[PDB]
RNA sequence: CUCUAACUAUAAAAAUCUCUCUUCUC
């Protein structure tokens, strides 16, 4: 099964992780923008790109 | 180093009767003609595989798209 | 009212392998004991919010077949001597089960508390890591 | 239609009606379209050129490198591995060689073959090692769409040259190749292959 | 010819024990065939590799050789097998190589009958094989009774 | 001359060290 979502990105909350290359991103599901969500991006992006996402509940912590 | 390949023939280099039939015979319905998919069939070393695919553009068995040296580009004759 | 058949999570969430099971509302017939160390296999994902998720669905998954459509939702921490905090797989189980159809109704903390008797492991300095 | 009156006589396809900018005067950048909304707005087939070479400045700033022609950026990528850096012309013969194929296999305009391809190559999770000394476990991240792009089109163009490294199959018809099963759902291809590693890799250590 | 399963099925069940062969590692770990099971691939990335700290990479892997091994999730779609090595108890180990030493002696007496006749070697798994591993819990014990009873 | 609200998710291991001391006055 491919429950994939497109999520736009609408706030970027700084960056994190061991080395220093993992963002935060506050993405808005495209289906029900009414909904927010905060995840974990490899690799760099702006606000109002989107996202493909398997996992839709999972709102990971802080990488450390 | 050990040769650890330990392959067949590599490859038929003298060509056969057969082997000119089969080539005219099955020069259409392959739609990509080039070199190494001639030497792909075993049927070809390679070196000949330009020569004879040339001979295949004598009363047009095949037709071209580009002439680029280092490779060739053929298709079937429609 | 109109028939919501009522259930109780009971979620139990330790700093390990938090735990969710639903019983009937009297809290006596088990319904989806599915735990939180099934669905993960490292065993240190174990009190991972991941694992909880996965519970969740689980349980949510039985208990909409089994009939309970309403759950009430009890967490608990490991209680008793230890820690008094509560687990970080509680939170991601109890939203997961929110999520996910049955509804909800009367979440309270159900921790037990002593009255600071039968002393707590460790020894006097304790962990001394 | 129309021969115009030259004392320099450009060759007749190379004149006629050339306002209609396109790749190689062979293959049409419009009738190109991508699937997936998140690799559009990095993919920049909205630009029609005559050649995928460019002498554009497109490091200085930090996405600036979204908007290079993504055909360019294959020819450009497919410089590696020492023996073959600089030599774009040599690049873009292979590019060129591979357009080709990709017309003559498969008809299916190549425009929309490659992207198609880049598309469906993207990786979308990932992993980062987030381990620090004890529990050296990696944990899962999304991808962004920028990364989608640039790490499909480097899976290809290394999947392509291990195909063709000491291989009869000339590093066009590997290219071609790669992209053709990459297109469709071919497991055979090495992009696909190393994509879908990472995906469950990726799943795996959720 | 050698082929065929040793079990049931073709692909390994959720749980259970193995004992896979090494013969690459890339990045993440090996991906490794099984001899207790078929011969197709499955994975075992780093986190679940060594019960010990990461220290020897290739002294504990020894690419080649046989050790146990634990599947945890199943892909019944193409073919892929989630496995691990950490994971499997002092106690445990050694009824996991007992296993695989019955599984590979059996293997052998049908490869020889199979190349003697020259019937796929799963037919004589299908015939013979399985429904003795059926009856008497395994096929080893079987062609034992077999040298005693008719 | 005037008012009490926001709360997070850190612990793998790391032992030892040979000379040689040289100064302040118009
Ligand atoms: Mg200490
Ligand atoms: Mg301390
Ligand atoms: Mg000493």
């Amino acid at each position: 099964k491919t429950p994939v979502t497109l999520a736009k990105v609408i706030k970027v909350l700084g960056r994190t992780g061991s080395r220093g290359g993992v963002t935060q991103v506050r993405v808005e599901f495209l289906e029900d923008t009414t909904r927010t969500i905060v995840r974990n991006v490899k690799g760099p992006v702006r606000e109002g790109d989107i996202l493909v996402l398997m996992e839709s509940e999972r709102e990971a912590r802080r990488l450390r | 180093s050990k040769k650890s390949h330990k392959d067949k023939a590599k490859h038929a280099v003298v060509l056969d009767q057969d082997k000119f039939d089969r080539i005219m015979k099955e020069a259409p319905t392959y739609r990509y003609v080039s070199v190494s998919v001639l030497v792909d069939r075993f049927k070809l070393g390679g070196s000949l595989a330009r020569v004879a695919l040339r001979h295949l553009e004598n009363e047009g068995i095949i037709k071209p798209v580009s002439k680029h040296s280092k490779q060739a580009i053929y298709t079937r004759a429609t | 009212d109109n028939s919501q058949v009522f259930g109780v999570a009971r979620i139990f969430a330790s700093f390990n392998d938090t735990f969710v099971h639903v019983t009937d509302l009297s809290g006596r017939e088990t319904i989806a004991r599915v735990t939180g160390g099934m669905k993960v296999k490292a065993d240190r994902d174990e009190s991972s919010p991941y694992a909880a998720m996965l519970a969740a669905q689980d349980v949510a998954a039985k208990c909409k077949e089994v009939g309970i459509t309403a759950v009430h939702i009890k967490i608990r921490a490991t209680g008793g001597t230890r820690s008094k905090t509560p687990g970080p797989g509680g939170q991601a189980a109890l939203r997961a089960l929110a999520r996910s159809g049955l509804r909800i109704g009367r979440i309270e903390d159900v921790t037990p508390v002593p009255s600071d008797s039968t002393r707590k492991k460790g020894g006097r300095r304790g962990r001394r890591l | 239609f129309v021969p115009v009156e030259l004392a320099t006589t450009i060759p007749v396809e190379i004149q006629q009606a050339q306002q209609e900018i396109k790749l190689f005067n062979k293959w049409s950048f419009e009738d190109v379209e991508v699937k997936d909304a998140s690799l559009v707005d990095y993919i920049q087939i909205s630009k029609p050129i005559y050649v995928a070479h460019t002498a554009g400045r497109y490091a200085n700033k930090r996405f600036r490198k979204a908007q290079c022609p993504i055909v360019e950026r294959l020819t450009n990528s497919l410089m590696m591995n020492g023996r073959n850096n600089g030599k774009k012309l040599k690049a873009v013969r292979i590019v060129k060689h591979t357009l080709e194929i990709i017309n003559v296999l498969t008809d299916q305009n190549p425009l929309q073959v490659v992207v198609d391809a880049i598309i469906n190559s993207g990786p979308r999770e990932d992993t980062t090692r987030v381990g620090g000394g004890g529990a050296a476990r990696r944990q899962a991240v999304d991808v962004s769409p920028l990364r989608r792009v640039n790490q499909s089109i480097a899976l290809l163009t290394i999947g392509a040259r291990e195909a063709a490294f000491r291989n009869i199959k000339t590093i066009a018809e590997t290219l071609a190749e790669e992209l053709i099963n990459a297109a469709k759902g071919s497991s055979t291809s090495y992009a696909i292959k190393k994509k879908d590693e990472l995906e469950r890799v990726a799943k795996s250590n959720r | 010819t050698s082929h065929c399963r040793f079990y049931e099925n073709k692909y390994p069940e959720i749980d259970d024990i193995v004992m896979v062969n090494v013969q690459q590692i890339a990045e993440m770990g090996a991906y490794v065939k099984l001899l207790e099971y078929d011969n197709i691939e499955g994975m075992i990335l780093l986190s679940e590799l060594s019960r010990r700290r990461i220290r020897s990479i290739q002294k504990l892997i020894r690419v080649g050789k046989n050790d146990v091994a634990v599947v945890l999730r199943v892909d019944k779609e193409k073919g892929y097998i989630d496995l691990s090595k950490r994971r499997v108890s002092s106690e445990d180990i050694i009824k996991c190589e007992e296993k695989y030493q019955k599984s590979k002696t059996v293997h052998s007496i049908l490869r020889y009958c199979a190349e003697k006749f020259q019937i796929p070697l799963e037919e004589l798994y299908k015939t013979i094989a399985w429904p003795l591993s059926r009856k008497f819990g395994h096929a080893y014990e079987a062609f034992k009774l077999s040298i005693i009873d008719e």
